[PDB]
């Protein structure tokens, strides 16, 4: 059983139970008649219920029926007072229900009789959720509030609902408002709830109230990328100094955007959020001119700084892996198995030349280079998620992954020395491969390199893995199909196919045109072979081969709009990850501060557009 | 964007 | 009956399932105060029972989707346009439910020969959108080609 | 002679009759004077008619006359009950011609004088076929419902045109609805028919009256592919439950979707029709969420169950053809023409060791893991029509034909041994590159592998076949000329084209840039061989070989969107084939039923959805209200 | 066999057993790369990009062929 099963069943069961009592029809029928000639004579227990567990006010309110209502609460004015009783309806009251269909008379007469509202709808139906189409939070003001309706909101504040109330997710009115669909009204409904706040409170102002994982709602517009809210949010952060004809000279708070003092930055949470429309924030009018006055003044000299460092580093670790400690061989190759031509084996340990001791120096660079990237990069596993660290692509991705696996490969190295390990070359040549393709991360701060090494991953993920579950499905069929065929055959003079694991691999070496056709025209290859090949030839490297590129042809356009934004939310994220990461003898606080220029001590930005 | 609708204007005229 | 505009038909028909949202039976005015009051309108009582038996023609005070169609061709009072789009609203919509949709468009221009992609046909709709609904009305498409 | 060119002058013919008689060509033309000064004196047989066998009503109908036809009916009105008598227009009379150009005060005029509103319409120009330009069915009350004239349709049941009445096809009038072009007119139709339905009648509602291949109308909708149609039908099969704000909660019935105890579900003629606006039925709002529950619930790890079945016993199958039972050869290689290089031939019959007593449980295990594949594919091939069933490329398609190939040729290499059989070779490399490329089925239950496995189909039928045959004209052009400038020359230094046989392969070869160009730096080459190359050069691996990633570059993004709702309608058509084929201890009847939760025996389904509350869309109605 | 390296027919000519004169291996990185990277990969790009500019016109082009 499914939960989708589950609560499908309680909303037919209701239907049920209406259909159980001739109350709760004429609740929902408005047959007034019929209600009338009920509750005069036997006046029942109206305990009565649905499965949901709601009052026969509750149905006459989840239904447009104000007469219905009216004369349910002359003859039990209780009713009003009562919740839903199930566990996915867990305190909805009849007030919430009247508020939800925008009923303003019933609104008023649930008033008039004293509705509590404050009545905290803790359902499983009623809580944030992807299964739940809806999130309106808990209290009947935020209700009123998430459905664009002015007069309930008015008619709620006059009657208490206190507005700093905030939900179980922690989430106050203004929280909800942020995550509504309809993003135009809800920026009409934060000037509507901040003239009804509290004037000079003990605590903060409710612009600021935090959330059950610290987000302010300025912090929240950044995460669910809300860039209408955020606007208007920063209609209180400006002070239009002067305007000069076109131009208009604003200065930006910049204290809620920058976020000197804090562990988890504004910035750190609007790169590093799962909404797509996240990065939107990034080009909004007081943050697009921040993170690009981050960049071209320090950003950018101190990323090329940092990418010269590590091509000069890799340099030295691979002078350090071609000269490698070998010695000449002794044990007269043709003697075993003289298919194999080994003839160099290794040095056991010594490093008593000259120009060893040089390279033992560059070795050790090696060592402290990799326990570097093992100190920098092991921390920030688990402040970011140790699985939203690895995958999302926009603060780094997949390069610290390969950073950590090519750190751990010169350190395994280590371990295959200093023990006279015999297998010295597996773990370099992954150290290679490896290290050399990191230098790829530093791509981002270049405009020519950027977008392009986006596209790379955008591919190899989405695209290349596509197409080789479609290839190893294809060139198993052909290698089983020319083992087979050259199993009877020679192969000392064809030798393409001797084995199953060259097979395997001869034939994914054919698909891409690499290897010629494995043909002696001095012999007679069996009739079998050419039938089979025609179709390799078709099927491989004409059709799918040539489809590859037209299929990443295809979706090269498609995300050429998507990879372009998606590195300006890049040169972003690797600038809040270096004003982190980089000691502050570095990167100067950003903004002109107030202490001499005197308004404050917030630190200010000015922004001078010219509109036409 | 307003380019796409100035071809479907194009085309019927 | 005779208002002949067989592609307003389709947009009144999902105009009256928007007033009969509540009941699958047609119009009942506690309905359509359902839907005033979703505006905010507020309508007074015993204005609804009136504002109702002016368009009912057959007693029975529910009116339905015959009798909803006498009161839109009566308004929108009368239009003489050149009638060569509305004939190419026709083909540039293979379904025929009188919205041309968020895929179909994507449809033309792969036909047309448009190299556009999935968003920017997506831009297309929202400019020509008017009620926001994902899917161009025929006016919206007179509108997005007579007017300029 | 065609049968266009038939019926063209049987058209032409009738003007000619016309114009033979004053009185159809004052039929049509209403010179009313001419028309009375006829038939006052010498009252003619009016049985006189065109070669259609049409009366003087019929032609003074067929134009737009009112006055004409009256005068037709007053000196004679049994030309009112008179049909045509030509084998493409049998039975058309003159009241069904008065329908079909709305002509109202002719349908009155005509009923006056009771009309026949029953006559059937057999001719062949009127039945349903891809030459008649339109289908409008038998009864002339199924010509008035189908002009989109409301006041022709209440004539005709006030003077008894019996609604239930089907034609030859067994389409009913609301049937033929179905089957217009003007899909939005038919809806309001369907609601005209139903108000004169008969109230209370002893058989099943006309919502329900089957056809001759037995469809029903909510049926035809999902095989034509007539959504508008299909959410008109809709409309009396969900109960609105309640709205609380922006949401809704209706509840569909979802028994004519689902429609448990039958043969050929709704769902089976869904996606098997070949309209190719049937696979719109599968986003309709009952049905997407009805689909999308059947596969994610049971439909998609019963899939991955049975995709790593076959995988398992592919890798069996191969393990068993790797080790297979081949000896030493004895013949002496060199001695018979030694430029073959056989060195192993088979065993004879032997199975005695111990690493081939666990190679035939293998083998085994292919011998009955073909048959099932000749047990699961064979009956399927006669229920859905056996070319619709290997064509149709949404259920299967491409890959029936693969996997009956492929299972035969395992029953073939069975022959090849137990007989000793000497080329035990070539069905099982066949075997191979045909079991493993129908691993490539179970790529349709994954989004990542799915849409692209059906643009391999749609390339390597519609694009790489319209460029192997310009391939083949141009290989063979160059293979020729490869064969006649190397026939003269030395096959020992340089051995490329032998052989004809050689020739048409290393010329394939080449245009792939799979083998290198022929060349022996050591000898000096025919000057004409590189002459002939640098054509080759050019027309083959310049040219033809990267347009072609130019045209399958381009006919990538044409079809990406046809590809991408062809994949939804094949995770659908999965799901059905799934459904029918595993037994009821799985799948259970998917819904919730009504048996417990009062309200009948049908089984239900609930969609909830969130309608924005957009004031615009609602404000102009509201307008139009009020003042 | 210059006309050949560029279609990646012939295989580079190279001969590891003996010492090839290194004036041409810096000829090959640049013969390697204007020809069959840049001009031959243009080839497919400008092919490709000039065959939906006339796919409509080739199709009521060979309509006024068939008649
Ligand atoms: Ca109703
Ligand atoms: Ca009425
Ligand atoms: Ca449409
Ligand atoms: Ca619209």
């Amino acid at each position: 059983q499914d939960w989708e099963q589950y609560r499908d069943r309680v909303n037919m069961l209701q239907q049920e139970r209406i259909r159980d009592s001739p109350l709760l029809q004429a609740a929902k029928e408005n047959d007034l008649r019929l209600l009338k000639i009920l509750l005069l004579n036997q006046s029942c227990d109206f305990q009565q219920r649905g499965a949901v567990g709601e009052t026969a006010l509750h149905v006459a309110a989840l239904y447009d029926n104000l007469e219905a209502a009216t004369l349910l609460m002359e003859a039990a004015p209780e009713l009003a007072k009562e919740p839903a009783l199930c566990e996915p309806f867990v305190g909805q009251t009849a007030l919430h229900i009247a508020v939800m269909n925008q009923n303003l008379n019933l609104v008023r007469a649930l008033l008039a009789r004293g509705a509590s509202v404050s009545a905290r709808a803790t359902g499983a139906a009623f809580r944030r959720s992807p299964h739940n189409l809806i999130y309106y939070g808990e209290h009947p003001l935020s209700f009123a509030a998430c459905v664009g309706s002015e007069e309930i909101v008015r008619l709620l504040i006059e009657h208490g609902a206190d507005i700093r109330a905030q939900d179980s997710l922690g989430n106050t009115v203004l929280h909800i408002l942020i995550l509504q669909p309809n993003k135009t009204f809800a920026c009409q409904m934060y000037n509507l709830l901040l003239s009804y706040d509290e004037h000079s409170d003990h605590l903060q102002s409710l612009e600021l109230v935090p959330n059950h994982q610290g987000l302010t709602p300025f912090k929240l517009a950044g995460v669910e990328g809300n860039t209408v809210m955020f606007q208007h949010l920063m209609q209180k952060r400006k002070h239009v100094q002067w305007t000069c004809g076109p131009l208009t000279s604003t200065l930006y708070d910049l204290t809620e955007i920058d976020s000197w003092g804090e562990e988890l930055s504004f910035l750190e949470l609007v790169v590093s959020s799962k909404k797509r429309e996240a990065r939107q924030i990034l080009e909004q009018t007081p943050v697009k001119e921040l993170v690009s006055f981050k960049w071209k003044k320090y950003g950018r000299p101190y990323f090329c700084v940092l990418a010269s460092l590590y091509i000069l580093y890799m340099i030295c670790f691979t002078t350090c892996c071609i000269y490698r400690p070998l010695k000449l061989r002794d044990d007269n190759r043709t003697d075993p198995r003289d298919i194999t031509i080994l003839q160099q084996k290794l040095l056991q340990e010594a490093y008593v030349t000259h120009q060893d001791n040089i390279r033992l120096v560059g070795e050790l660079v090696t060592v402290t280079g990799a326990v570097i990237i093992l100190l920098l990069e092991i921390p920030d596993i688990f402040r970011v998620g140790a699985s939203r660290y690895f995958g999302q692509t926009i603060l780094g991705g997949p390069f610290h992954v390969i950073i950590i696996t090519y750190a751990s490969l010169v350190l395994l190295t280590m371990v295959m020395r200093l023990t006279n390990m015999n297998g010295e070359v597996v773990p370099l040549s992954f150290a290679l491969v490896l290290g050399w393709c990191s230098v790829m991360y530093f791509a981002r701060g270049f405009q020519m390199l950027g977008p392009f090494t986006i596209m790379i991953q955008k591919m190899i993920f989405g695209d290349l893995m596509r197409f080789c579950w479609l290839m190893a499905v294809v060139i198993l069929g052909f290698a089983s199909a020319f083992h087979i065929t050259f199993q009877t055959e020679d192969p000392n003079n064809l030798g393409e196919f001797s084995d199953y694991p060259t097979a395997l691999f001869s034939t994914f070496e054919l698909f891409l045109t690499i290897i010629d056709g494995p043909a002696n025209y001095s012999v007679d290859l069996p009739f079998m072979y050419c039938i089979t090949y025609a179709a390799f030839a078709i099927i491989a490297t004409l059709l799918m081969l040539n489809l590859f590129i037209a299929m990443m042809g295809d979706t090269h356009w498609r995300v050429a709009q998507e990879r372009d934004e998606l590195w300006r939310a890049q040169v972003v994220a690797t600038t809040v990850m270096l004003e982190r990461k980089m000691p502050r003898f570095l990167w100067p606080r950003s903004g002109i501060c107030g202490y001499e220029y005197g308004l404050g001590d917030r630190w200010f930005l000015r922004v001078e557009n010219h509109h036409d | 964007s307003h380019r796409g609708w100035e071809i479907l204007r194009r085309n019927t005229l | 009956a005779d208002q002949l505009t067989e592609e307003q038909i389709a947009e009144f028909k999902e105009a009256f399932s928007l007033f009969d949202k509540d009941g699958d039976g047609t119009i009942t005015t506690k309905e359509l105060g359902t839907v005033m009051r979703s505006l905010g309108q507020n309508p007074t009582e015993a204005e609804l029972q009136d504002m109702i038996n002016e368009v009912d023609a057959d007693g029975n005070g529910t009116i339905d989707f015959p009798e909803f169609l006498t009161m839109m061709a009566r308004k929108m009072k009368d239009t003489d346009s050149e009638e060569e789009i509305r004939e190419a609203f026709r083909v540039f919509d293979k379904d025929g439910n009188g919205y041309i949709s968020a895929a179909e468009l994507r449809h033309v221009m792969t036909n047309l020969g448009e190299k556009l992609t999935d968003e920017e046909v997506d831009e297309m709709i929202r400019e020509a959108d008017i009620d926001g609904d994902g899917q161009v009305n025929y006016e919206e498409f007179v509108q997005m080609m007579t007017a300029k």
